């Protein structure tokens, strides 16, 4: 649901 | 024919050229805005109650769990566990404020510190059980119980948020993951620990981390080198689409401004501390007369002056850039051979050592091209009226060069110059003058002059280039 980061 | 010192100049003014009908790493070109656009798509930000045209945001550092890290479950799909927590460190909350501080300085939102809790409208924590990324944020289109946390990943196999400073990947991490809590997405399509995205999985070609720090991309794919090193602070496209949710921060640095070497800024990632510092930055600047003093780097270095545009700055390729609706007066170049090019106001632009080709554009220009044979270009005769010229402030015969052979007189026209003591009504007659010194070209043949070019230091005709 969130938008992690690489 | 146009001489390399032209082509030189003309090549960089059109370098790292965006936009354009033509597909580009198999991607279609963005302009600044376009790829704003893209970077909002979502449609999702914070809404200002207090007063319009300027969000006020409070922040805190948590110092225990909340309820969204003991059952994500209960709140998300696809995450679980997040392992042991942990708050900020005393490095981890310094640098987060100045992450902070670099999204407040481009738009119009005041962050107010909350200290150590679950106080703030925007949170921070570490996790150590990675849900396929580094960090992860949620957006503020997201309920009021998820709505501006921000997560980290501290463990064994990875350290690289432990600690954050100047230049490295755990303080454009910060950077990246308030902008999700601001309201900005990913440039394209793609989520860490979902499939295996790629630079090809893009929307557009310039989602690279030359431009967005929302991007996951590396700055080669575009065309530019950092050298190891990841822009701490918004970069172009950030600074558009966070402008277009919140406004422009027209307060911020009003005074005359330095950047690079010498510089009066207190931003960490605007400064240049060595002759190794490898600089990654976006100007933004509301004001006054501003300068970008690139002095104490050896090697050969592009500055471009006007707004938009990518420069390659100590020893690093399209690494300095100006942000849209930015105008920055002045340029310093270093010891090595250096390409200066102005913009469409008044510039002050030095050379310094080594041999330098010094481009002013529109406007009367202030050129110093220090030691070394250096090289004054000119594109258009507009550039220099006969009212309003360029001076060259020390201009050595014999070394140094006025460059003429851009001009559209001598490219296409196929004019000759015909030095003279008084105009009598031809096209390509000049007359050069000393006391100080002066070139006026009447270009025309009305017998005035259309085309100047004040001297400090005296000028022969070997000293102008066709
Ligand atoms: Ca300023
Ligand atoms: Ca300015
Ligand atoms: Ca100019
Ligand atoms: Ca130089
Ligand atoms: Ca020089
Ligand atoms: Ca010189
Ligand atoms: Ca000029
Ligand atoms: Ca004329
Ligand atoms: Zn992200």
């Amino acid at each position: 649901r969130p938008k992690p980061q690489q | 024919g146009r001489s390399d010192a032209y082509t030189q100049v003309d090549n960089f003014l059109h370098a790292y050229a965006r936009g354009g009908d033509e597909l580009v790493n198999g991607h279609p070109s963005y302009t600044v805005d376009q790829a704003a656009e893209q970077i909002l798509r979502e449609q999702a930000s914070w809404q200002k109650a207090p007063g319009d045209s300027v969000l006020t945001l409070s922040y805190s550092f948590l110092t225990k769990p909340n309820d969204f890290f003991n059952t994500p479950w209960k709140y998300v799909s696809d995450i679980y566990s997040l392992g042991k927590f942990s708050a900020f460190s005393a490095q981890q909350q310094a640098q987060a404020k100045l992450s902070l501080q670099s999204w407040s300085d481009v738009t119009n939102i005041h962050f107010v510190d909350a200290g150590q809790g679950d106080q703030g409208d925007l949170t921070f924590g570490n996790f150590s059980s990675s849900v396929g990324g580094a960090a992860f944020a949620f957006l503020p289109d997201v309920p009021d119980a998820l709505k501006g946390q921000s997560w980290y990943l501290i463990n064994s196999s990875y350290s690289a948020n432990v600690n954050p400073a100047n230049g490295n990947y755990g303080r454009q991490t910060l950077t990246h993951e308030i902008g999700h809590t601001l309201g900005l997405s990913h440039p394209g399509d793609y989520n860490a620990g979902e499939g295996d995205p790629t630079y090809a999985d893009a929307t557009y070609a310039e989602d690279t981390r030359a431009y967005s720090v929302m991007s996951y991309w590396e700055e080669q794919n575009t065309g530019q080198d950092f050298k190891g090193a990841y822009s701490s602070a918004p970069l172009l496209d950030d600074i558009a689409a966070i402008q277009k949710l919140y406004g422009a921060n027209l307060t911020t640095r009003t005074g005359d401004t330095v950047y690079g070497f010498n510089s009066n800024t207190e931003r960490d990632f605007y400064s240049a501390t060595s002759s190794s510092s490898k600089l990654v930055f976006s100007v933004w600047d509301a004001g006054g007369n501003d300068t970008l003093d690139f002095s104490g780097f050896s090697q050969n270095q592009k500055i471009n002056l006007n707004e938009k545009a990518l420069s390659d700055v100590g020893g690093l390729k399209g690494n300095v850039s100006i942000a849209a609706g930015v105008t920055v007066e002045n340029a310093i170049g270093g010891s090595g051979s250096d390409l200066l090019i102005g913009n469409d106001v008044a510039n002050v632009l030095k050379g310094g050592a080594g041999n330098d080709i010094l481009y002013g554009g529109l406007g009367a220009d202030q050129l110093w091209g220090g030691a070394g044979a250096d090289t004054f270009v000119y594109g258009d005769i507009a550039e220099s009226s006969a009212a309003a010229p360029d001076t060259l402030r020390d201009f050595v015969s014999g070394q140094d060069k006025i460059d003429l052979s851009g001009l559209d007189a001598f490219v296409n026209g196929g004019l000759v110059l015909q030095y003279v003591d008084a105009f009598a009504g031809k096209a390509g007659q000049a007359i050069l003058s000393y006391d100080a010194g002066s070139l006026a070209i009447d270009f025309s043949g009305d017998a005035h002059a259309d085309f100047a070019i004040n001297l400090i230091g005296q000028a022969t005709q070997a000293d102008i280039v066709v």
